[PDB]
DNA sequence: TCACGCAGTATCCTGT
RNA sequence: GGAUACUGC
């Protein structure tokens, strides 16, 4: 990190080493260079699929690790036989990826312990199941997917046992058996909480607000709120129906809008990660949850 | 039993297992097979669009079912001439259908899961009673036992019968089936079995009937088209069966030509830019969506019509529903503080966000040079005289006197007769004058 | 008295 | 058009 804003200075507006010019020039630099790694790696005749400013991602279409190994090595070598100082290195070995956006995917990393064995650990990068503003049993609604769909299993049975799961959620929220714990959501005040100046429509802002109302510390800036989306009978939109999680423990008209969790926060994070996937799209999850599949 | 009926159909559902052997008419013949094509077709929509436990389902499918005259309700009457009718019917027009839907494995696959689908919805309007007469009269043989075997084995039921009480447990009655089929019930110790046979009491069960019924059908449909080149010989028949599954049983594009006469012209400049580029920025796409809700265009219509417009424009198709949806939802009040809002007036598009390079909004009056709106004025062929009349409002700084011009000159009406005060306005009486 | 850069995805709102 | 979040490098 130290390094990086060593560099990251240079474009501060603020900063008494302001060279904008220079931290152009370096981004510039960087971006040729990525180019002309892609270039030769197609004057290869490999696949590339991926890369983020710095790396390249490609498709080795082989199933023998020793043998892509080799690939990693040769095509290495060849890359830095163009540079000085620059070096390349293999960042890791997937063996399956779920390549779903821009700076959103899943994989498995294969760490080799030796005589051609290996151990494989789930790797997630920028997926919602690694965000903080999605309540925790979508995210691991999100994770078994994930479980399944990097596995070995026959893609058929990968399918029916995400049904299962699904439905069994389904039937956990619709019983109300869910830990309340698991229908958090958590968000960060970039300002404090008075600056903002949608007190109704932004939910954890509200929450805040009813926190410093009450008789205990203030929340400012920089300090994370969890609130849950509850039933009141008001008849408002999501966003207004906002509640710090001891006011539900509290008050006897407030219950959790099963629906709303079952409708905004499973089913999104669930389709994005299904959307590559074939034999499962939008509407049957929704049925699998037991929402309406009309409008979906 | 009027005239010429007999006991040839004794229950509402059946297998349709023995063929039609009557004369009937060509009219009677083509009534049916439509009006069997009909009922498979709504079945088919209903099952696409709702689940079929649902009661929406039950709802749809029993007012198809009135409308078009085929048996699905029981009746604890007798066997009325008008019921054996509908019955007679019923029976006529699925073979009718079956040499339908027999030429082609897709055909008879769909043929098999609507008469399915059809057949499980009768069976779940079917009363105790009667579905014991229908397990009887096939043959299927599911038990009756009598009283004196249930109370031969009374303790052993009562414990086989989860939550079932002595006196409501007397009040009930059970059915022998082999075990081969209560599989379900077997595997978790759910039933009591005594000698291969299972003692199930009064939601399963139409799985079995439906099993035994489809593995008939499909037999069945095999024969037929086994038996295809007698029937292709009959000409009169040949044009329905050969083609029965292809039987058939405000606008947006019209909005255009509203932009030539009726749309002020402010309206007129959003849509021909719109037409040129396929996108708008944030202020035309405010004001013409909220014009567009003014003249009628339903949430569905506008829906369709922005998201036709904009996937010209060499954008994805799913990042219209991304982000232009919510918007346009948003103008006909369906989310957020959801508030009908009113089309902007006038006013409000005069002292609204005033428009700059690349944009398109605002009134044209306003937001128009006067060379431009000459210009423009020009190339409507408006008269000499009246372009010169409208540049001199225009210069008063009363653009809504020099829209009210406007509609006089293009309206050929010598006083516009209305205090035009929203484009809503203008559109409305220029529809009236029209129209 | 303060505070690293930029690229990218996801959600939500527009009355007096 | 704007606002609120937090991932990636
Ligand atoms: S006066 Fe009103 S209707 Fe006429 S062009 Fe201007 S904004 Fe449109
Ligand atoms: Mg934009």
């Amino acid at each position: 990190l130290t390094a990086n804003s060593m560099y990251g200075c240079l474009g501060f507006s603020y900063s008494r080493f302001y060279a904008k010019p220079l931290a152009a020039l370096v981004t510039h630099q960087g971006r040729e260079i990525l180019l002309h790694t892609k270039e030769m790696v197609q004057k290869m005749n490999l696949e590339v699929i991926y890369g983020d400013t710095d790396s390249i991602m490609i498709n080795t279409n082989c199933n023998n690790l020793e043998e892509v190994f080799k690939l990693g090595n040769r095509v290495k070598s060849e890359i830095n036989k163009s540079y000085k100082l620059l070096e390349i290195d293999i960042d890791g070995i997937f063996k399956s990826l779920l390549l779903l956006k821009k700076k959103k995917y899943a994989a498995l990393t294969v760490e080799p312990t030796g005589d051609g064995k290996y151990v494989t650990k789930q790797e997630l990068k920028g997926l919602d199941i690694v965000r903080r503003d999605w309540c925790e049993l979508a995210k691991q609604a999100g994770n078994y997917v994930i479980s399944q769909i990097l596995s070995d299993q026959p893609r058929d049975s990968i399918v029916e046992n995400i049904q299962k799961k699904l439905t069994e959620i389904g039937e956990n929220v619709t019983n109300g058996t869910v830990p309340i714990t698991q229908y958090e959501i958590n968000k960060a005040l970039t300002k404090d909480p008075q600056d903002y100046p949608d007190k109704k429509s932004l939910p954890h802002v509200h929450v805040a607000l009813w926190i410093n109302s009450q008789g205990g510390r203030k929340v400012k800036a920089g300090d994370t709120i969890s609130y849950v989306i509850c039933q009141d009978g008001s008849n408002l939109s999501a966003s207004q129906r906002a509640y710090a999680q001891e006011q539900l423990q509290k008050q006897e008209n407030l219950s959790i809008d099963t629906q709303y969790y079952l409708s905004q926060q499973v089913h999104p994070v669930v389709a994005r990660i299904c959307e590559p996937i074939d034999g499962i799209d939008s509407a049957l999850i929704a049925m699998w949850l037991g929402l309406d599949p009309s409008q979906f | 039993t009027g005239d010429r009926k007999g006991d040839l159909y004794p229950s509402s559902l059946q297998f349709y297992q023995h063929p039609p052997t009557e004369n009937i008419s060509l009219i009677e013949f083509e009534t049916f097979a439509i009006e069997r094509l009909k009922l498979l077709k709504a079945v088919e929509n209903l099952g696409v669009s709702y689940v079929k436990n649902s009661e929406e389902y039950s709802k749809k499918l029993e007012l198809e079912l009135r409308k078009l005259k085929f048996p699905y309700r029981p009746l604890h009457e007798e066997i009325s001439d008008d019921v054996y009718d509908l019955r007679r019917k019923d029976h006529i027009s699925h073979f009718i259908l079956r040499l339908a839907y027999c030429q082609s494995e897709d055909l008879r696959r769909w043929f098999i899961q609507q008469e399915m689908d059809l057949f499980k919805f009768r069976f779940g309007l079917l009363t105790k009673e009667s579905v014991q007469e229908f397990l009887k009269l096939n043959d299927l043989q599911y038990v009756a036992i009598s009283e004196d075997e249930k109370n031969m084995h009374k303790e052993d039921l009562m414990n086989s019968s989860f939550g079932l009480s002595l006196t409501k447990m007397e009040d009930t009655e059970f059915y022998k089936v082999p075990f081969q089929a209560a599989l379900d019930l077997v595997r978790p110790r759910k039933v009591f079995l005594w000698r291969g046979f299972a003692f199930i009491p009064h939601k399963d069960i139409v799985s079995i009937v439906l099993n035994d019924f489809r593995a008939k059908l499909s037999k069945a449909l095999a024969l037929s088209a086994r038996s295809l080149p007698v029937v292709q010989s009959d000409e009169r028949l040949q044009p329905l069966l050969n083609h029965l599954s292809h039987s058939y049983i405000i606008s947006l594009e019209q909005i255009d030509g509203f932009a030539a006469k009726s749309f002020p012209l402010c309206m007129r400049q959003l849509h021909k830019s719109l037409r040129e580029n396929h996108h708008l920025r944030h202020g035309g796409r405010m004001q013409y969506g909220l014009f567009l809700k003014g003249i009628g265009l339903t949430l569905e219509q506008a829906l369709q019509f922005w998201r036709l417009e904009f996937t010209k424009g060499k954008v994805d198709s799913e990042k219209f529903d991304k982000v232009y949806a919510y918007s346009i939802r948003h103008n006909y009040g369906k989310e957020g503080k959801r508030t009908d809002y009113t089309p902007y007036s006038c006013m409000k598009v005069i002292l609204s966000n005033p428009p700059s390079q690349g944009d398109y909004h605002g009134c044209p009056f306003r937001h128009s040079d006067p060379e431009l709106l000459k210009q423009k004025l020009q190339s409507f062929k408006v008269p000499s005289s009246g372009i010169n009349q409208i540049l001199e409002l225009v210069k008063g700084m009363h653009y809504q006197l020099a829209c009210q011009k406007y509609f006089e000159l293009t309206h050929s009406v010598d006083d516009c007769g209305f205090s035009l005060n929203h484009p809503n306005q203008y559109f409305a009486e220029s529809q009236k004058l029209l129209t």
